[PDB]
């Protein structure tokens, strides 16, 4: 029952390596070869390998042959997808799964491959909650941006691990040579304008990580 | 080598399921190429509900059935519902390893259109002490797809500078997104009429700014 | 007849021409050979019984 507890959306430069880890959780791939497979991202996953579960080599894709490698994080049967020669190409998907019955019986995460330059910050925290006037309902309106995320990206949920429902947070974009990670929710108004969630932007490959309180709009 | 030569989409409706007869490109269908039907939703990730030609999958309703169907493959999202529907993945794994074909996009009846969640604020107070302006109206939660922006620049509606939010498949289970109407410090200043306009379903609706 | 080895599971050890279920353990981790008979093979030299 393979779940790949992985990473995810890593980046990387042109021709270099990065190695995007998925330990096996869930299921025994400790003696399950489970599969640590790329994505093109158009037609969705990539033949990439799989993982035998005893010695912790892999068996690498044809299409694979190239971009991802072998290894065995294997203290709860579990790998890491190796990258070698980082592509102009190569941006997309990456997943893993395990189970019996010669197809890969579950399929777990990965995660996606940025192989590409890119500025040198991150996304920053700015503000879209409630008006001076209005801002109030049932629930007011609330959000944010960490805009800038240059090389990308931030991952922005609202209330910032102290809530995880309601916040409808949205994908980074790219835009002015950014990526813009944030999100709306309809944020409290039986909570506010006293009690607020922090709705917190983290995204360490630029060093961001702004959390917004239940803040003030006048 | 072989093709997944069939339904690289599905055909599920409410009070049935839709079964991809994914025909031989390869041969036969058999359980011994593992013809499988990996289901899967926003959020992007191919989960098992029959595979190796004779398995269900676990965490499964009785939304599915996995064989060789036709003359290839044959993946039935089979009581589609709400639950019950996904994108499939054409599981082929001739003692191999089980991965994807064509993979069918079997459907379910459900997810009614409601008019999209806007959510009106302002810009940053430091974006306008900074010379920006992007005032956020986010619909989410919306339902169907269609997603209406009126990007009030001037006051009226005007492109200049304004930036949308990213579709998703998010908490609401449907569409959803920002949108900062995007005027400068002096540019989104010296007129202070911003509009971002919401419209959920072919309807649009209103919303000026505050300040 | 198959002639198995155990790894995880010694149904791994299968002598058979009937099939099975193996969990948690392919080849590393199984055994198989071919071990059967109808053959009284006299001289077989540079392979070894």
């Amino acid at each position: 029952q393979i779940q790949l507890v992985q990473s995810g959306r890593e980046v990387k430069n042109p021709g270099e390596t990065v190695k995007i880890s998925c330990k096996a959780s869930g299921y025994t791939f400790t003696e399950y070869p489970m599969l640590w497979v790329k994505q093109a991202p158009g037609k969705g996953f990539r033949w990439m390998g799989l993982i035998y579960t005893n010695t912790g080599e892999p068996t690498y894709a044809e299409e694979f042959k190239g971009r991802f490698v072998f290894s065995l994080e294997i203290s709860a049967s579990t790998a890491y997808l190796q990258i070698n020669n980082l592509t102009n190409e190569d941006t997309a998907t990456y997943f893993c799964v395990r189970d019996y019955f010669i197809s890969l019986d579950y399929w777990g995460q990965g995660t996606t491959l940025t192989v590409s330059s890119a500025k040198t910050t991150a996304p920053s925290v700015y503000p879209l909650a409630p008006v001076c006037g209005g801002t109030t309902g049932s629930s007011v309106t609330l959000g944010c941006l960490v805009k800038g995320y240059f090389p990308e990206p931030v991952t922005l949920t609202w209330n910032s691990g102290s809530l995880s429902s309601g916040v409808h947070t949205f994908p980074a974009l790219l835009q002015s040579g950014l990526y813009t990670l944030s999100s709306s929710v309809t944020v409290t108004s039986n909570t506010w304008p006293s009690q607020t969630i922090t709705c917190n932007v983290a995204h360490p490959a630029s060093s961001t990580k702004v959390d917004k309180k239940i803040e003030s709009r006048r | 080598q072989a093709v997944v030569t069939q339904e690289s989409a599905l055909t599920t409706s409410p009070g049935e399921t839709v079964t991809l007869t994914c025909r031989s490109n390869i041969g036969a269908v058999t359980s011994s190429n593992c013809a499988n039907w990996v289901q899967e939703k926003p959020d992007h990730f191919f989960t098992g509900l029959i595979g190796d030609t004779n398995n269900r999958r676990s965490g499964v309703p009785a939304r599915f059935s996995g064989s060789l169907i036709g003359d290839k493959a044959a993946l039935t999202i089979t009581g589609a519902q709400t639950e019950d529907e996904a994108i499939y993945f054409c599981a082929l794994w001739y003692n191999n390893l089980w991965v994807f074909g064509g993979g069918t996009k079997l459907t379910v009846l459900g997810q009614p259109k409601s008019s999209p969640s806007v959510t009106l604020f302002p810009p940053s107070s430091e974006e306008l002490e900074t010379n920006k302006a992007t005032l956020v109206c986010t619909i989410t939660d919306f339902y169907p797809g269609v997603v209406t922006v009126d990007w009030k620049v001037d006051g009226t509606p005007v492109t200049q500078g304004m930036e949308t939010t990213q579709p998703s498949k998010q908490s609401n289970n449907k569409y959803m997104a920002s949108s900062y109407l995007t005027l400068t410090a002096r540019a989104w200043e010296r007129h202070s009429s911003y509009s971002c306009q919401v419209t959920h379903e072919g309807h649009t609706v209103e919303k000026s700014l505050s300040r | 007849t198959i002639r198995y080895n155990c790894t995880c599971g010694r149904d791994n050890v299968g002598t058979t021409s009937t099939d099975k279920t193996i969990n948690t353990c392919k080849i590393d981790q199984c055994h198989a050979a071919v071990t059967s008979h109808d053959k009284w093979q006299f001289t077989s030299p540079f392979v070894p019984r």
